[PDB]
RNA sequence: CUGGGCGGCCGGCGCCUAGCAGCCGACUUAGAACUGGUGCGGACCAGGGGAAUCCGACUGUUUAAUUAAAACAAAGCAUC
RNA sequence: CCUCGGCCGAUCGAAAGGGAGUCGGGUUCAGAUCCCCGAAUCCGGAGUGGCGGAGAUGGGCGCCGCGAGGCGUCCAGUGCGGUAACGCGACCGAUCCCGGAGAAGCCGGCGGGAGCCUCGGGGAGAGUUCUCUUUUCUUUGUGAAGGGCAGGGCGCCCUGGAAUGGGUUCGCCCCGAGAGAGGGGCCCGUGCCUUGGAAAGCGUCGCGGUUCCGGCGGCGUCCGGUGAGCUCUCGCUGGCCCUUGAAAAUCCGGGGGAGAGGGUGUAAAUCUCGCGCCGGGCCGUACCCAUAUCCGCAGCAGGUCUCCAAGGUGAACAGCC
């Protein structure tokens, strides 16, 4: 049935963020009157961790770990799903549909899914989600 | 009628040569020699046969003076390949790593309960 | 040759220290101040004679102004 | 318009009325469009000798002098994936 | 080309429907009457034609300064 | 001293091939896109930052402050928008790798733009007036480089799902590999308006000084319509080829991520954004270009490569005026 689930992780097929990967947050199977196509409200990244190495430091181990992240809403035909899932609880009261009217608020949804994207990335899990698309 | 003359030494309607008219504010007809016409980038997957968008067809050595934004767009293979082609190597890439994995495993399974 | 829109603009570019001189012309329906620079001669046009002689007074000083009568 | 000479009604009386029918044949298939293979759509027109193109996917094919496929071609096509089939199974 | 029940329009109240009204526009074709001392593609421009024979198939080329041809080449045919 | 590193080899070869960047007005006895005036532009340099702008100035925990707004601490920040096509003024990055542009035949047919011709009026001057003709003739601008808007093109995107097939061209041609319909995006913009710009140029009517003052002044430089018209040019789309119609300098884009920067300053590395400062050396340049400046012994009916190309007749760059 159906698949594009909140959790899933889709690729994004165009625009500033074509080849990355993101997650998706909330889905709107149907259409709503603002925009009468099926979408989904995603969170991605932007700027991949570099890889890190033994041979590293601590500290250039920390500055070669962090994400840059973005908020987006796709219309399906622009993403392409992933059987691979990933469950990071992304709050929903920051990161929203409404949060496109206002930049400040933008700010706090790409910060919010900056920073749990980083404690998942550390841990080791979701090894897939962080690597880079080569394409 | 008045006529016109070629203000340059050279009297061959060569491809450098190429002239259109101009009404001066003196009220006379003089040639003013034109650019050739520029070509914007052909993509580099090789089967499109239209030219990329979002970036100025001019001559190649006009190039380096303009901004990087008339010169690219903002996307991956931005101002050297097109969406079309791009949205197609991303699948292309996905998919092919996904029956990899898939290969893998399934021979993998096998050997182990073979 | 670049028009300017704006008044602010235009003291602006008058009080540049490359700015050279200033000079006013009075058509028929406008008043062009144009100030020229290294690069650009600015143009402002105003189609208002009151908002003209404000910006004779308000024109810095030391540069040089020339009426084109 | 014409009865028997067809095509090659362009060369008149030109050259003898044999080398018109066996050249009438060739010019005919030499200016076919054929329907592709790879997107199903009728476009497979000829770029040069030998070499054929098809105007929707842009795909370029080695082909035949005149004809999209020579019979040559087909049974060896046919010959080679025999002695596969054996050397496998 | 425009239109169709001071300036608008909330409205049933209208029905453009054998395409009607108004405005605009250039180039031709065909037909007819009249008319000249039958003269009129009035100058200019501008294929004589038919019946046959010989050679070369055709287009092309050639002895600049006496030979443009039936000579040479040519596609086709064949041989090594 | 390590690391990287193929010159797939010096060098010569085009005043018609490629090749960044200038155009109006005036001026000479003879120069001129070269001098003067004016308005621009390309390339190179700026180290010791030339000035701005960008990067880049947020959030959490508290405290004071009536509250605003400030004090301490912690954590971010190599920009941002659009579903998309893509857009915005910048928007780091090496070796290495991929690609593009330079860089492509001939013929045909359509369409857009301009110049020229044409037609109807309005000005200014002139010709004819024996009779007519409100007539006939001349003239009746806005360079490059920026900004905006028409206009042309698009195998660019989104919604959506078509047979009773439809869309459509002069011809074709197009569609479940997504038609028609609607809404967007991009490229070119030699056209129009605008800055340049009327101050200049031209026409006409006058007033000066003296051989020249780019003298001074008044008025004008207007409103329209047409077209298989001719030429140039930009496009689209076809035909032909056992013919497939250069190369290299040079410039650009992308992939990757070795590196660099600063700990919260009002900051750093960095910036293909805006303005500002300095320079561009050498050689050619007069004139004839041919029934008189070249070759043919000569001012020789010969020969010698090109560009622009009005009215009438008429198929015409024919002939005739
Ligand atoms: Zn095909």
């Amino acid at each position: 049935g159906k698949f594009m689930k909140p959790g899933k992780v889709v690729l994004v097929l165009a625009g500033r963020y074509s080849g990355r990967k993101a997650v998706i947050v909330k889905n709107i199977d149907d259409g709503t009157s603002d925009r009468p196509y099926s979408h989904a409200l995603v969170a991605g990244i932007d700027r991949y961790p570099r890889k890190v190495t033994a041979a590293m430091g601590k500290k250039k181990i920390a500055k070669r770990s962090k994400i840059k992240s973005f908020v987006k809403v796709y219309n399906y035909n622009h993403l392409m799903p992933t059987r691979y899932s990933v469950d990071i609880p992304l709050d929903k009261t920051v990161v929203n549909k409404d949060v496109f009217r206002d930049p400040a608020l933008k700010r706090k949804a790409r910060r919010e899914a900056k920073v749990k994207f980083e404690e998942r990335y550390k841990t080791g899990k979701n090894k897939w989600f962080f690597q880079k698309l080569r394409f | 009628v008045q006529r016109l003359t070629y203000r340059r030494r050279l009297s061959y309607n060569t491809a450098s040569n190429k002239t259109r008219l101009s009404r001066t504010p003196g009220n006379r007809i003089v040639y003013l020699y034109t650019k050739k016409v520029g070509k914007a980038p052909k993509s580099a997957c090789g089967v499109c046969p239209g030219r990329l968008r979002g970036v100025r067809a001019v001559r190649p050595k006009v190039l380096m003076r303009l901004s990087k934004t008339q010169k690219h767009v903002s996307r991956a293979y931005g101002g050297s390949m097109c969406a079309k082609c791009v949205r197609d190597r991303i699948k292309r890439a996905f998919l092919i790593e996904e029956q990899k994995i898939v290969v893998k495993v399934l021979k993998a399974q096998a050997q182990s309960q073979k | 040759p670049r028009k300017i829109e704006e008044i602010k603009d235009f003291l602006l570019t008058a009080r540049r220290k490359d700015a050279k001189s200033v000079k006013i012309k009075k058509n028929k329906d406008n008043v062009k101040f144009k100030v020229r620079c290294s690069r650009y001669l600015y143009t402002l046009v105003i189609t208002d004679k009151e908002k003209a002689e404000k910006l004779k007074q308000s024109l810095p000083p030391g540069l040089a102004v020339k009426d084109l009568k | 318009r014409t009865k028997k000479v067809g095509i090659v009604g362009k060369y008149g009386t030109r050259y003898g009325a044999s080398l018109r029918k066996m050249v009438k044949k060739i010019e005919i298939s030499q200016h076919a469009k054929y329907t592709c293979s790879f997107c199903g759509k009728t476009k497979m027109k000829r770029r040069a000798v030998g070499i054929w193109h098809c105007g929707s996917c842009m795909k370029t094919v080695a082909g035949g002098a005149w004809t999209y496929n020579t019979t040559s071609a087909v049974t060896v096509k046919s010959a080679i994936r025999r002695l596969k089939e054996l050397k496998d199974q």
